[PDB]
């Protein structure tokens, strides 16, 4: 529905769907890589 | 942070002991736990249940100085209304009661004003903040070496 | 039937979702300042200013209610699966002497796998201090299915609640007729929900606890238990465990009573296996308060002509000092829901108080008074959902005195008669405030400087002069005689806090005589002064809401504005909002001596270890009694020696807990931003950062403004309690986890 | 006493004299605006300083403005 | 003088003090239609009267709420009313309305006070007109 | 049986009628203390004051001062009791003096400068003796 | 010391009858609404008493009789 | 509160004048001055 999609795209939404994102994103990464102090 | 960073660094220095600075002072827990934790043992032990030592008063002045930094929190979040009116029930109060109507004032009583309030809540908190931090260093620095 | 509704008042689409601020005209325009998102989430749901017509506003209070009841039973779905799939709840019921309850299991991920501690049997996981262990095992509990299909109906119930919300919203909506019907209400909530809740509870209990707990507490392993349905399947075990079951339902038609009393006692006291009250007891009572709930309904005429009516008995109950009497209460207490919402709040936050301060002298639930950091975590949070009641009902009564009351319907009732002689109780409220505080804390410092001064023997202590709390004394005395003397049919007293032996279970002092002396005197008529001047805040702002000597139009201004202006010599926080705010402080204030006073007395003289001979060895020895006395005692004795356990917590499973410390510490710290500022500053400032994102043209089409003067004071005073509040909660789970 | 200033970019919506609550305000007429009427305050010594009249006008910057000066029994608004 | 039964109060704390004899008190007088319920700007209900009224209050700031709420909140209007500054020795000054029009509503015949021939920006910098007991908007 | 009305029949002052303030006993009994007699001269009324509350005073530093378990005890007291009373009527005279300037209306002879410097002499007088009473009521084996 | 209990007898009847017919008394001569709502067929039989009426009567008959055996079982008779 | 100093009687008498009688007695100079009427 044209209004579902129209409360799925106001601001807190996207914000949070971004910082999952991003938090998954970093999660995973320092889960298969942790513990990077520089690059060697 | 500025006074607290000389007198740990140079409390290292005086004892000998610079690692402790020199590997806790990298986190905050480091901070709260070796410099204001630690130091502050002989501080408020100058008056006990036991006795009394040379370092009473200075704790005597660390509690006043937190009271005092203590009560100016109430100049500077309380505002001027609520004094008002309360002063208004105070001023009813006084007006009504006999014996007491034989007394009256000469200037009304009203509320201090809200410049003069910030003025008073910052004296009091820089006095205590003053006080508070002096008898915490004088304290410490006189147990452990003086 | 009183039955009425409406049939499809409102559609159900989701065009509205997609408009934010649809509820208010101020805000469906559209934002032009970040002030309209603040707002936003401010106005939401108060549904009595967004519109006029009292019938919508109570459906959409139903409804409302129906959504907080949905994710209330959420969260109970959520504790009981995480209690069965992430726990070692069935490891502990085996051994529960010696594993520490756990249900939270943390992912290694960055090195917080160091939180998953030892907590017995092999077991990793973060330990919890709720108490659901012993809740569970009272109740029956054996194995994690039974934990797992709890769960299920509870996330079943919760859809269903989200359901009932969406039917008797926006399907068939109830008329406001139906919902005055407040005799009726009162019937069906009386006898129909704590009545027959009660009886449901006590039947549960003496058809599944009772022969449970009774075979738990003997020695047998918790799988050769029978399932609870084959005591109800084959009734001769259950007559094994009590003979009087052999008798069936005969006597209790008959009124041979007496012959159920081997499985309906008064024993009063402690069950010395678990350290729990009997479940006899507690069997025999919520028997005995179902009955006197039931009863206690069929008492309001609803439909029979057969009952009292409220309001005949309000209109009857006046005298020569009160003119009017109670009257007119009862259309304020039907056409405003302010003013329920105020009585409610206060008798609730009440009633926790009462909760947090009894459950603790008789801990109902086994193991539970021997683990130490429960009881402290339970006594403290139930108080601080109390004082914050307390305080929401000393707000809304304010919300109702601004809006919903009418002097027209009031003449010289008992409210107008509250009005009038106003400053005469603000008067005497705020000169016993002055004489409670000047005296008690006057104590406080007058022993401070006498222990400074090296005078010891000029203190207010027990060895000097004396203060004891005589009439406290007295009433110990009386309820510790009450067993065969005034209630000749109990065995043991109510509580051993005021006198008896000392019940200790695993070596584990559970419940000792609480000796009050000098220090308790002192403490409880600190409490009493914290407590009137927290209420004369609340009182004079629920009564001088509506006009003051210095502004006589204050209810035209609102409820919530920030000032008056500066004229006048100055109107700040004059609101019945700002006096909430500051009401807020001293409430935490209170609770946070309240919480302190219990946590030293209870490690200073009950809790500890006692020794095979049966000396009692205490957490803090018997500190309390000579340091309590005095400010720097409390700072030294208390804060600095036990914030050990919480300053050393780093490197080990309780680091977490270090770590929220500090955590409370800054952001306390944060709230001194919006409570020592103003706004105009913050908006110079953003008048230049303004200009510096306009230089390089990325401003902002919605315009940033600097909080309001409200907004500031209300995101200063919640990040002022988030922090203190987080830091004491560290502080305490810490101490208490760390005391064995 | 405080003071109160009408300044000449008044437009004449007498929104300040319906918002002061001590009666300070009036309307004499002008011709500086199209409604042909301009602010005054001539029972300026009852004047508290709640600035109500200032909140009220709408032009770009306050058309009238009001300057705390000396205070007095009125200025302070006291019924003691 | 001043005429008018007063409104049947049962007496509140929240009326005159001391400065009503010793500096000056305010007197609010009106005619109502109609016997019915007020609200006292000091705290509480009291009824009106039919016929002329007339009531006693410490600050201006109380007789003009009184009157904006018999203004706004009463259906048969009431814009009669007058209030009066009462003096110790017993001087009654007529304080609103001034002229009898009420102050919102333009009426010729008034005489323009406090205006000033400038915008708000142009007032005289303060260095310009310093060591003289003047302010730049007194200017 | 209403028995609380409007101060004086007037509703409209900030106070209003109850068996404590407006009560035939209580104005009987306020009438009549010192302070409020009639035909009392301004000097006798201070002696009156001056003599209860100068009496009164002795308790504390008696059974609470630092001299409280000595023989040093009741000259503790009675210092203590002087010295306040001293004080007091300092006070007394700084008020009479800073209320009363230039116009004398003589409605009232205690609110009148004259009146008010022998109510302070007055008081101290009576403190002293009242405290002297006091002390030699509570001493034993006097010289 | 549990207290004692009377099993069933023609007394305990006896007093059941009693305690119900002095609440019928006590409810005629104290009910302000008598009848009101569902009626009860072949009146006068009851008292113009409805059945909501009867009803309330007889549960307060059992209740008097409840606490007055319960008491009289703990003494004697 | 005894010393050996030099003429260890002054403080036994300079102390309470600067603790009462001169605070004292600039209590009531400054409130008599701060409450005159009039003559300015
Ligand atoms: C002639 C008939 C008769 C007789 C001989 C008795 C005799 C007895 N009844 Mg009894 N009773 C009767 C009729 C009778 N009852 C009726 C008609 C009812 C129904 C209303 C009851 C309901 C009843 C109850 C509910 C209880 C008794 C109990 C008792 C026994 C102890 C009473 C006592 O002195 O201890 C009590 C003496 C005291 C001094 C204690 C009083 C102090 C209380 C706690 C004050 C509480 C204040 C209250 C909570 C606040 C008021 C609430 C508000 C609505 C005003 C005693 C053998 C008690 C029992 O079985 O004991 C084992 C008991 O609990 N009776
Ligand atoms: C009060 C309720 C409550 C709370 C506080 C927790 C808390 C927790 N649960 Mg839990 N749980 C609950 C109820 C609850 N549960 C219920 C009712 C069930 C039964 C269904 C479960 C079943 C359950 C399982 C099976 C597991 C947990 C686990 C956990 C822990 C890890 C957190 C987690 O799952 O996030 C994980 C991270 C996420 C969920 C992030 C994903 C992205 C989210 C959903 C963003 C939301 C928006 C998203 C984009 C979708 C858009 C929606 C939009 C249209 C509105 C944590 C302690 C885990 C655990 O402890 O393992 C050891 C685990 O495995 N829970
Ligand atoms: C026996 C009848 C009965 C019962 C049990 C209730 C129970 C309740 N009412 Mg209620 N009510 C009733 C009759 C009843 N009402 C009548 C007749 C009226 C009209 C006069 C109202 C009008 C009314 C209003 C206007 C409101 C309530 C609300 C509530 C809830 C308050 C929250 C609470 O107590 O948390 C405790 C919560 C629980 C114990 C969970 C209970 C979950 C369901 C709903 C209970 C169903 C029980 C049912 C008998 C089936 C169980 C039997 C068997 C399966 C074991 C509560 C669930 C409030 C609300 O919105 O809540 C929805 C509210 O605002 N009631
Ligand atoms: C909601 C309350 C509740 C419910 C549903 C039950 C249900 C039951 N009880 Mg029970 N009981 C209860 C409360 C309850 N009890 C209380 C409060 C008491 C104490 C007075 C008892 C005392 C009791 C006895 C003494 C016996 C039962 C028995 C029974 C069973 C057969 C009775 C029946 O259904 O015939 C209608 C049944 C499972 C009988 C049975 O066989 O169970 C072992 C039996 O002998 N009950
Ligand atoms: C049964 C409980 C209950 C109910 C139904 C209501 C209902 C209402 N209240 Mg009330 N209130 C309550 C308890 C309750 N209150 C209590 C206990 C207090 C004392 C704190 C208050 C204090 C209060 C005030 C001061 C005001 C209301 C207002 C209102 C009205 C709606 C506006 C509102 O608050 O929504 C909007 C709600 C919010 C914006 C809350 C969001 C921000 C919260 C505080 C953050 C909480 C953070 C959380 C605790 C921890 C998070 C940590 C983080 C790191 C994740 C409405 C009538 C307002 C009104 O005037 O209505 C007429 C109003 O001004 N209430
Ligand atoms: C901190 C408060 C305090 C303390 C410690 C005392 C202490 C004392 N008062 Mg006291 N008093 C106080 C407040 C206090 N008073 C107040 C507020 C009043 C009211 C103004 C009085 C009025 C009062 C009177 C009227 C008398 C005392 C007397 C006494 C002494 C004997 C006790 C007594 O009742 O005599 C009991 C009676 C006798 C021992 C017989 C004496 C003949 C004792 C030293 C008595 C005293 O000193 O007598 C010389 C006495 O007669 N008091
Ligand atoms: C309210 C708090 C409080 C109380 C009750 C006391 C009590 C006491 N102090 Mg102390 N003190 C306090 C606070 C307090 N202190 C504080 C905050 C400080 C500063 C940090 C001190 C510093 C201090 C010193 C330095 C000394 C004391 C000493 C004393 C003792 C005797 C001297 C005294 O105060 O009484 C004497 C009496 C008065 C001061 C006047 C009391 C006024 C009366 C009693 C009011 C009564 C009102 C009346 C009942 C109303 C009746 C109405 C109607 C019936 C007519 C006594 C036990 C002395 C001592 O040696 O202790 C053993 C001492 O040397 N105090
Ligand atoms: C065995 C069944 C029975 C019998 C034989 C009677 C017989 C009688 N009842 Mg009765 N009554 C009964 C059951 C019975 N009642 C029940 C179950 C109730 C409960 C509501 C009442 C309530 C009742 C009342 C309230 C009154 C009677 C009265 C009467 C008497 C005159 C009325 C009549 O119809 O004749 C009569 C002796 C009346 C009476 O005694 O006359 C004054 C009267 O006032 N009865
Ligand atoms: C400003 C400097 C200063 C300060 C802070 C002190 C402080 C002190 N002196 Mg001291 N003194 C000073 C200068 C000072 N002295 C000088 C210059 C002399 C030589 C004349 C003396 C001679 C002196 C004696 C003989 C004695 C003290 C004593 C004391 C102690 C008791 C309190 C007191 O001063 O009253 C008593 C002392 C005086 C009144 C001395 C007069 C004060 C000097 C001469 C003038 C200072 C004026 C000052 C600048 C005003 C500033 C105004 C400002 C606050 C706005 C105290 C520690 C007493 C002591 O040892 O007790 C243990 C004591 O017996 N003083
Ligand atoms: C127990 C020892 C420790 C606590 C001691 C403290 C007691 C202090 C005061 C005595 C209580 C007297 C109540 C009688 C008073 C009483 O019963 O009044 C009842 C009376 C109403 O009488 P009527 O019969 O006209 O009332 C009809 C009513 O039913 C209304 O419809 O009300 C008044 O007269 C006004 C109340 C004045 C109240 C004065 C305020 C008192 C505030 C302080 C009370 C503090 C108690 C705190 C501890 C609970």
């Amino acid at each position: 529905m044209d209004g579902l999609k129209s409360f799925l795209s106001t601001a807190p939404v996207m914000i949070m769907a971004l910082l999952t994102f991003t938090a998954g994103i970093l999660i995973e990464f320092n889960r298969f890589y942790p513990d990077l102090l520089f690059h060697p | 942070w500025l006074t607290f960073y000389w007198h740990w660094k140079h409390l290292g220095v005086w004892s000998g002991n610079v690692a402790q600075f020199n590997e806790n002072s990298t986190y905050l827990m480091g901070w709260f736990r070796d410099y204001l934790w630690a130091n502050s043992a002989q501080l408020i032990n100058g008056y006990n249940p036991y006795g009394v030592n040379n370092l009473s008063v200075w704790a005597w002045m660390f509690l006043f100085g937190h009271l005092v930094w203590a009560t100016g929190f109430m100049f500077l979040i309380s505002w001027r209304g609520y004094w008002q009116e309360l002063i208004e029930t105070i001023v009813w109060a006084h007006e009504r009661t006999p014996l007491a109507n034989l007394v009256r004032w000469k200037d009304k009583p009203v509320a201090l004003s809200i410049v003069q309030a910030r003025l008073v809540g910052l004296a009091h908190f820089t006095v205590g903040y003053v006080l508070t931090y002096a008898a915490f260093l004088i304290a410490s620095t006189a147990g452990k070496f003086g | 039937a009183k039955v009425s509704v409406d049939n499809n008042p409102v559609p159900t689409s989701f065009e509205k979702w997609g408009k934010p601020g649809h509820f208010d005209r101020t805000l469906a325009r559209g934002p032009k300042t970040t002030t309209w998102i603040w707002n936003l989430h401010a106005n939401a749901h108060d549904f009595d200013s967004q519109t006029s017509d009292l019938e919508d506003v109570s459906r959409k209070i139903f409804s409302a209610h129906f959504g907080h009841l949905a994710v209330v039973f959420v969260w109970l779905s959520g504790m009981y699966f995480h209690g069965a799939k992430f726990s070692n709840y069935e490891g502990w019921l085996a051994d529960p002497t010696h594993i520490k309850p756990s249900a939270q299991v943390v992912w290694p991920i960055v090195g917080q796998g160091i939180l998953n501690g030892d907590v017995g049997g092999g077991f990793h996981g973060i330990q919890i201090t709720s108490g659901l262990f012993y809740l569970w095992r009272a109740s029956g509990f054996t194995d994690s299915y039974q934990l797992y299909c709890t769960a299920i109906g509870g996330l079943v119930m919760a859809a269903l609640m989200l359901f009932a919300g969406w039917f008797h919203y926006h399907v068939k909506a109830p008329k406001l007729e139906w919902f005055q019907n407040v005799e009726s209400m009162m019937n069906h909530h009386l006898a129909g929900l704590l009545g027959l809740g009660s009886l449901g509870w006590a039947g549960h209990q003496i058809h599944v606890s009772m022969p449970i707990n009774k075979l738990l507490d003997a020695g047998v392993a918790p799988k050769d238990i029978p399932l609870p349905h084959e005591f109800i399947l084959e009734p001769s075990k259950m007559a094994e465990l009590y003979p009087s079951f052999a008798q069936g339902l005969t006597p209790f038609f008959t009124l041979n009573w007496g012959v159920y009393s081997d499985f309906l006692t008064f024993k009063g006291g402690l069950n010395p296996v678990t350290g729990g009250l009997w479940l006899s007891d507690t069997a025999h009572h919520h028997l005995a308060i179902a009955v006197l709930f039931i009863i206690a309904g069929h008492m309001y005429r609803t439909n029979w002509g057969i009952g009292h009516s409220m309001k005949e008995i309000l209109e009857a109950h006046k005298g020569p000092f009160t003119g009017e009497g109670h009257k007119g209460l009862y259309e304020i207490l039907t056409t405003s829901w302010h003013a329920q919402l105020a009585i409610n709040l206060a008798l609730l936050g009440s009633l926790t108080i009462i909760v947090a301060q009894h459950m603790y002298a008789m801990p109902p639930y086994p193991y539970q008074a021997i683990d130490y950091a429960t009881q402290l975590s339970l006594f403290t949070h139930h108080m601080w959902i109390g004082g914050f009641l307390i305080v929401g009902a000393g707000a809304h009564g304010a919300i109702f005195m601004v809006r919903d009351y009418d002097p027209a319907k009031n003449v010289n009732n008992l409210l107008d008669r509250m009005l009038r002689h106003r400053d005469a109780i603000i008067s005497h409220l705020n000169w016993v405030c002055i004489f409670l505080g000047f005296h008690s804390f006057g104590l406080y410092i007058h022993n401070d400087t006498m222990r400074a001064l090296g005078r010891p023997q000029d203190m207010f202590s027990d060895t000097a002069i004396q203060l004891q709390p005589i009439f406290a004394q007295w009433v110990q005395h009386l309820h510790t005689l009450a067993p065969g003397a005034t209630a000749p049919n109990a065995l043991a007293t109510a509580s051993y806090a005021f006198g008896g032996e000392t019940i200790a279970v695993a070596g584990k002092v559970a419940m000792m005589p609480i000796t009050l002396g000098t220090a308790d005197f002192m403490v409880h008529h600190i409490h009493a002064f914290t407590i009137h001047v927290t209420a004369l805040i609340l009182l004079k702002g629920v009564l001088y809401a509506r006009s003051s000597r210095l502004v006589p139009d204050k209810a035209n201004l609102g409820f919530r504005f920030p000032c008056d202006g500066p004229g006048r010599g100055g109107t700040c926080q004059v609101s019945g909002w700002d006096h909430v705010f500051l009401g807020l402080f001293w409430m935490y204030n209170s609770l946070s001596i309240v919480i302190f006073h219990f946590s030293w007395k209870m490690q200073s003289d009950v809790w500890g270890t006692v020794s095979p001979d049966g000396s009692v060895t205490h957490v803090t020895l018997g500190n309390f009694a000579q340091s309590a006395i005095t400010i720097n005692g409390w700072l030294r004795d208390f804060l600095w020696a036990q914030a050990a356990n919480v300053i050393n917590s780093y490197g080990s499973a309780l680091s977490a807990y270090g770590i929220m410390f500090l955590a409370g510490h800054f952001v306390f710290a944060f709230s001194l931003m919006f409570l020592f500022s103003g706004r105009g500053y913050w908006q110079e400032l953003i008048e230049s950062i303004v200009w510096a994102h306009n230089k390089l043209n990325v401003a902002p089409a919605i315009q940033p403004r600097a909080l309001s003067i409200i907004q500031g004071r209300a995101v200063g005073v919640a990040h002022y309690l988030l922090g203190g509040i987080v830091t004491t909660w560290a502080f305490f789970l810490a101490r208490s986890l760390s005391i064995g | 006493s405080h003071s109160v200033k009408i300044y000449d970019t008044c437009i004449g919506c007498t929104q300040c004299v319906r918002a002061c609550p001590l009666d300070v305000l009036e309307m004499v007429p002008w011709d500086g605006c199209k409604a042909a009427q301009i602010a005054s305050s001539p029972r300026t010594e009852d004047c508290v300083g709640c600035k109500r009249c200032e909140t009220a006008c709408p032009t770009d910057f306050l058309s009238i403005r009001v300057y705390l000066g000396a205070e007095t029994t009125r200025s302070m608004g006291l019924a003691y | 003088e001043l005429s008018g039964q007063p409104p049947k109060f049962g007496g509140s704390t929240g009326g005159l003090l001391s400065k009503a004899n010793r500096e000056e008190k305010y007197a609010i007088t009106w005619t109502s239609a109609s016997e019915q319920v007020f609200e006292m700007p000091t705290g509480g209900a009291a009824i009106m009267n039919e016929g002329e009224n007339l009531l006693y209050l410490a600050r201006k700031e109380q007789c003009l709420a009184l009157g904006t709420q018999l203004r706004t909140k009463f259906k048969p209007k009431i814009q009669d009313y007058k209030i009066y500054r009462v003096y110790p020795s017993g001087e009654v000054q007529y304080l609103h309305p001034a002229d009898g029009v009420f102050p919102e509503k333009v009426n010729e015949g008034r005489e323009a006070q406090g205006t000033k021939t400038r915008r708000i920006g142009q007032n005289p910098e303060p260095v310009t007109i310093k060591f003289s007991g003047k302010a730049p908007y007194e200017v | 049986n209403q028995v609380v009305q409007a101060y004086n029949g007037d509703p409209f002052v900030g106070h209003l009628s109850t068996p404590i303030s407006d009560s035939a006993f209580t104005r009987t009994f306020i009438g009549n203390l010192p302070a409020y007699r009639k035909g009392l001269s301004p000097i006798l009324r201070g002696l009156e004051v001056g003599m209860a509350h100068g009496y009164f005073l002795i308790g504390p530093w008696t059974l609470l001062g630092p001299l409280r378990d000595s023989e040093y005890q009741y000259i503790g007291g009675l210092i203590g009791a002087l010295a306040l009373i001293l004080v007091a009527t300092a006070a007394l005279s700084s008020y009479g003096l800073v209320t009363f300037q230039g116009e004398q209306g003589s409605g009232d002879t205690l609110q009148t400068a004259d009146g008010w410097s022998q109510f302070a002499a007055g008081f101290f007088v009576g403190g002293m003796g009242g405290a002297f009473v006091a002390y030699f009521l509570l001493e034993n084996l006097s010289v | 010391a549990v207290p004692a209990t009377l099993s069933w007898s023609p007394k305990v009847a006896g007093v059941m009858i009693a305690c119900n017919i002095l609440a019928i008394a006590f409810g005629k001569l104290t009910i302000k609404q008598q009848n009101v709502g569902t009626p009860m067929p072949s009146s006068n039989f009851f008292g113009g008493f409805g059945l909501g009426a009867v009803l309330g009567t007889a549960s307060f008959g059992h209740i008097l009789g409840a606490g007055v055996i319960l008491g009289l079982a703990n003494m004697g008779v | 509160m005894d010393g050996s100093y030099a003429a260890s009687y002054l403080p036994w008498i300079l102390i309470p004048m600067v603790g009462w009688l001169f605070p004292a007695v600039t209590m009531g100079l400054l409130f008599i001055h701060i409450e005159s009427e009039g003559e300015g």
